């Protein structure tokens, strides 16, 4: 939180990057960054099980996340599956001012 | 399609008992589709039920034609028997309805190995057309004769 | 040989803690790799015109990384580990002149040479809004040796600030000085590929083949890679001695 | 035949057809560095305006989030405009769209896109290429963009490439803050401290979680934000000396009005920029691709280095999977057709009644103004295949009466195609008439409804009504060919 | 087991914000568990020197 | 560790990545056994020892 784009991307980004490279069947890794938030999305080769892409993922990044900055290693790292596509969206509106 | 399929059958065969045959036919020629796509990892999404629809065309036909030839040569000859006549037009396509489940799918297999996005999107098509060339055949080599 | 590693990493990560915090911070790495050499690639210049410091630094940043994607391998390693690091060489009669211990120049490196958190100016929430959210940016990583060496030590109350230009002197060198790489007689850095386990020798000796001669083309003027020793050459060539004897 | 390649030549190839979801996305960008309030505003402009159209029920809204590069940027924000039910509403949501274009032609405050949600998530609908130009020389976020624009000159020339794209941006406003490291060591302050000043005041600072309602929850520290507005923020903020004294922040530090990348992108381990585009209405897909990367290598610096994403990463590495698989299935329908009928030279019969069904769909389809999609190929699979049922039965009873009964070669191909005529008529309209409905529907689907539709009824119309006079001349052909080498 | 034990490990990843810190320090660790007991060995000292 | 070993204080920028700073002493300083007398410590009542 509080830092620009370019230290995160510096700073956060490319320690993450850097590890999970070379994680099998992975074609190509693309991150960006943004203040206060760095998004990584790594793309595997089609046919690889998501359960293992993210196991694997989740161990390299476990090794580098002292190599990160505190701040960030406070708040940690999430490591999800995004192969998921929205189903419904609800919207939960107060139709009056109360909340 | 089913009723289509039931008008075609009673006014050019000029028989109502033969409506009979497709309606028991084609839904086991589609019923036995859906049990092969669960078994394999196929699921109901769009692009299969566009495939259903397009499957509903090889399964009408094969019993069309199986039914219909039966006709014909049950009214080629006064003397041959239903049961006989089933059996003649069963030999005579028997031969070609195996070789056209084969030709069939492989027509569909290539399209299966087509790789990129697209690819993934035609084989969820091609696949299920595969599957139904299959199950229709052996359903009108086995069951529409019998019904017949 | 997936389930090994996922098992060995599970075990691990709670020895991780425990471990010193200077091994943790360098990191601890599970790779499923035999360890047995698959092929060394000599990546050497021939015209001379790269110094062997900036030819591994080459093959870190722009080879090392492309081969470790390619599928079968578990690791890739060059030998030499002469990576860029701003090396700055204390002298320690200097340092006992000025009265500096070296303690009082790693805490003045890390505070001075750091990328830190600044917020946002305009940001919400505030009563008198205003038309724009503009963020602030900072440099505290200093780039060259020349900024690493006007780091301040200490002000020495003339105004004077002590410094790492008069305590020591900075360049940037390399991270080890340990070992070295030869091809035949001339110097290179040598990259050993070791195959992951459950993976085919000759399959992936033919993709680090394809990748490296793509890499190639774009290489400086005057790198060759060769791979001396490669494993599968022997394999494929008992193929062929077979297929003949077939015909034969 | 020749027709058949001129029409699949005119006809144009997309991917799908684009469809009516019933949301019309709409994705509203102020200027860079907007504040949220001023984004606020704007979608409330923009949403009373929409309640005025019938159509667009209601309408969500999530303002602060830009669409296209996820991400919170205060500046952006997208409207979703919900519609009414495609049975409920007479107009398209195409034709909504162009309302909506044009009430927000005019200039303005906010530039505003609008399109319909994408028929396949996950894909997009061009055929566009995805490149990345990462920098192997170190060079900054400003000096790639300069470097890229320059790309994308050379590139708008270059008759394949279209509607050629960057996502980097370094136009958002930015506040560098300069440090005199002098001063502050004489000050006796410690860098980490006064950042962690600045974090606490400009920013927000964390420094614990606390527990409620059963969950823990974290503290922040900010200041109030009439403080943090201004330019001058910085000279209220204070940090204690190790000598115990008050220094300003503003002594030492100084915020300078500057321009720079809200988001940096990384790809490859290397910093990169997006080069997005579409290939020429003429030019193939495959085409654009080596275009841009010529582009790419003789405009952009040997520093610079091209990577592909997406689909154009898949057709740069694509191993001709397909075609190898095609002209074995091929080889395989010759020879299963081969030991049906007996005959090398027969079964090429049944495969020159294909392309009469392949006709009849890219004839009708061009005077429909249909493309040709997935949906269309698919169409083609099962027409095909019903194409070739229809030809192998009326080649095999042929060779019957040929062999069997005796018959000329003349006289059988006439049998057969008398026997046979009853069951093509008989599926064929059955099938037709079934599929119908598809050209006439309307609703969820329906463009994709269409366009199946479209082949389907004319590869099946072209298949009864030609195919069947013609497969007997080639039966007869083969049959005579047959007898001539016996002589 | 082994892969109802990934699946768990993954989910957790996923929920790394919800856990307080000084969980996270310590660190959350998901092993497959088997309650059976097959058997109970107990060494003694007969001499009870030691 | 910082002047006959090497310490890693930081990372610094360089070539889109960062590179490690190594503070070690000179080598003339660390080549012998008695290198230990060279190198001075500060205490706490800031006398080098
Ligand atoms: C970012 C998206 C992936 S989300 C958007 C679209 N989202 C939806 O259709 C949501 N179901 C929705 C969001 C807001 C209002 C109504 C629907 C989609 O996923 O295709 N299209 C994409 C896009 O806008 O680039």
């Amino acid at each position: 939180t509080g830092a620009d784009a370019q230290t995160i991307a510096s700073t956060v980004a490319t320690p993450i990057e850097d590890a999970i490279n070379g994680v099998d069947n992975m074609i190509y890794m693309d991150s960006t960054s943004s203040p206060g938030q760095m998004k990584l999305t790594v793309y595997f080769n089609i046919g690889t099980d998501p359960d293992q892409a993210a196991i694997d993922v989740n161990n390299r990044i476990s090794a580098a996340t002292a190599k990160l900055p505190e701040a960030v290693k406070k708040l940690g790292v999430t490591v999800r599956k995004s192969s998921s596509t929205i189903l419904e969206v609800v919207s939960v509106y107060s139709e009056d001012s109360s909340m | 399609a089913l009723a289509l399929v039931l008008v075609v059958m009673y006014l050019f065969l000029k028989n109502f008992k033969s409506t009979i045959i497709p309606m028991i036919a084609v839904p086991v020629s589609l019923l036995g589709t859906f049990a092969v796509l669960y078994v394999l990892g196929f699921s109901i999404n769009l692009l299969t039920l566009f495939a259903l629809v397009l499957a509903i065309g090889i399964v009408v036909d094969d019993a069309i034609i199986v039914v219909e030839n039966i006709d014909r040569i049950l009214h080629e000859d006064s003397n041959i028997s239903v049961k006989d006549a089933a059996i003649k037009a069963m030999n005579e396509v028997s031969s070609p309805v195996i070789s056209i489940v084969l030709v069939l799918c492989a027509v569909f297999i290539p399209v299966s190995f087509i790789s990129g996005f697209v690819g993934e999107i035609q084989r969820q098509f091609a696949l299920t057309l595969a599957i139904s060339v299959a199950i229709s055949g052996f359903v009108a080599l086995t069951l529409t004769p019998s019904l017949s | 040989p997936d389930q090994a590693a996922i098992d060995v990493n599970n075990r691990i990560s709670a020895a991780t803690a425990k471990l010193p915090e200077a091994v943790k911070k360098l990191g601890v790495t599970v790779r499923k790799s035999s360890s047995t050499i698959l092929e060394v690639v000599s990546v050497y210049s021939e015209d001379s015109s790269m110094n062997d410091i900036d030819i591994y630094n080459y093959v870190s940043l722009n080879i090392l990384d492309e081969l470790k994607r390619i599928p079968g391998v578990g690791d890739a390693s060059a030998i030499g580990n002469k990576n860029y690091s701003m090396r700055i060489w204390l002298e320690p009669d200097l340092l006992n002149k000025f009265g500096v211990t070296a303690n009082d120049v790693i805490n003045a490196v890390n505070d001075q040479n750091a990328q830190y958190a600044t917020g946002k100016i305009g940001e919400e929430p505030v009563v008198n809004k205003s038309p724009q959210v503009i963020s602030i940016t900072m440099q505290g990583r200093l780039q060259t040796p020349q900024e690493f060496e006007n780091i301040i030590l200490r002000v020495n109350e003339d105004k004077s600030f002590l410094r790492i230009k008069d305590v020591a002197k900075v360049e940037i060198g390399a991270e080890q000085y340990n070992s070295t790489g030869r091809l035949n007689t001339s110097a290179a850095v040598p990259i050993i590929i070791n195959l992951q386990s459950g993976a085919n020798a000759v399959n992936t000796a033919k993709l680090i083949n394809e990748k490296m001669q793509e890499l190639s083309k774009n290489f400086p003027q005057g790198l060759k890679y060769q791979i001396p020793y490669d494993t599968t050459i022997f394999v494929k060539a008992s193929i062929k001695e077979v297929i003949k004897t077939f015909v034969e | 035949i020749g027709f058949i390649a001129y029409l699949f030549k005119i006809v144009p190839s997309s991917l799908v057809p684009s469809e009516d979801q019933g949301v019309i996305m709409s994705i509203i960008n102020l200027p860079s560095g907007s504040s949220i309030h001023r984004t606020i505003e704007e979608v409330d402009t923009i949403n009373k305006n929409a309640t005025q159209m019938k159509e667009i029920s209601s309408s969500v809204s999530l303002i602060g989030f830009d669409l296209f590069t996820s991400s919170l940027k205060e500046n952006a924000a997208a409207v979703f405009f919900i519609l009414k039910d495609w049975s409920q509403r007479e107009a398209s949501s195409d034709q909504i769209i162009a309302q909506l274009f044009g009430q927000y032609a005019a200039d303005r405050n906010a530039l505003s896109y609008f399109l319909n949600l994408p028929p396949i998530p996950g894909l997009s609908l061009t055929g566009g290429f995805e490149m990345y130009a990462q920098n192997k020389s170190g060079k900054d976020y400003d000096a790639i963009q300069q470097d890229v624009n320059k790309m994308l000159e050379l590139a708008r020339t270059r008759k394949e490439l279209a509607n050629v794209r960057t996502t980097l941006d370094t136009s958002f406003p930015q506040y560098k803050l300069i440090i005199d490291r002098d001063k502050m060591k004489y000050y006796n302050l410690n860098m980490q401290d006064v950042f962690n000043t600045i974090s606490a005041t400009i920013g927000t600072y964390y420094v614990n979680d606390f527990p409620m309602l059963g969950k823990n929850f974290q503290v922040n520290i900010r200041a109030l934000g009439d403080f943090r507005n201004t330019q001058d923020a910085l000279k209220n903020i204070y940090i204690r000396s190790s000598d115990n004294k008050m220094i300003p922040l503003n002594s030492f530090l100084t915020l300078v009005r500057s321009a720079g990348p809200d988001d940096v992108k990384r790809f490859n381990l290397f910093p990169a920029a997006l080069i997005q585009g579409d290939p020429a209405p003429g030019y193939t897909s495959g085409q654009a691709i080596d275009a841009i990367a010529e582009v790419a290598k003789q405009s952009l610096g040997d520093e610079y280095s091209i990577a592909w994403s997406g689909s154009a990463y898949q057709e740069v590495s694509s191993k001709g999977a397909g075609a190898y698989a095609f002209v074995l299935g091929m080889i395989f329908v010759f020879l299963i057709l081969a030991a049906q009928y007996e005959r090398w030279l027969m079964p090429l019969a049944v495969i020159t009644a294909v392309p009469f069904a392949v006709f009849g769909s890219i004839l009708l389809v061009a005077l429909r103004g249909f493309d040709n999609d997935i949906y269309f190929q698919t169409g083609l699979l099962l027409l095909i295949g019903l194409s070739a049922k229809n030809a192998i039965l009326i080649i095999e009873f042929a060779m019957e009466e040929r062999l069997k009964k005796g018959k000329s070669i003349f006289e059988a191909a006439i049998n057969a195609a008398k026997l046979r005529f009853r069951p093509i008529i008989m599926t064929s309209l059955a099938f037709t008439f079934g599929v119908l409905p598809m050209i006439f529907a309307t609703g969820a689907g329906s463009a994709s409804r269409h366009s199946l539709g479209t082949g389907l009824i004319g590869g099946m119309i072209a298949a009864s009504t030609l195919a069947i006079f013609f497969v007997p001349l080639f039966f007869y052909l083969l049959e005579n060919f047959n007898e001539w080498l016996d002589k």
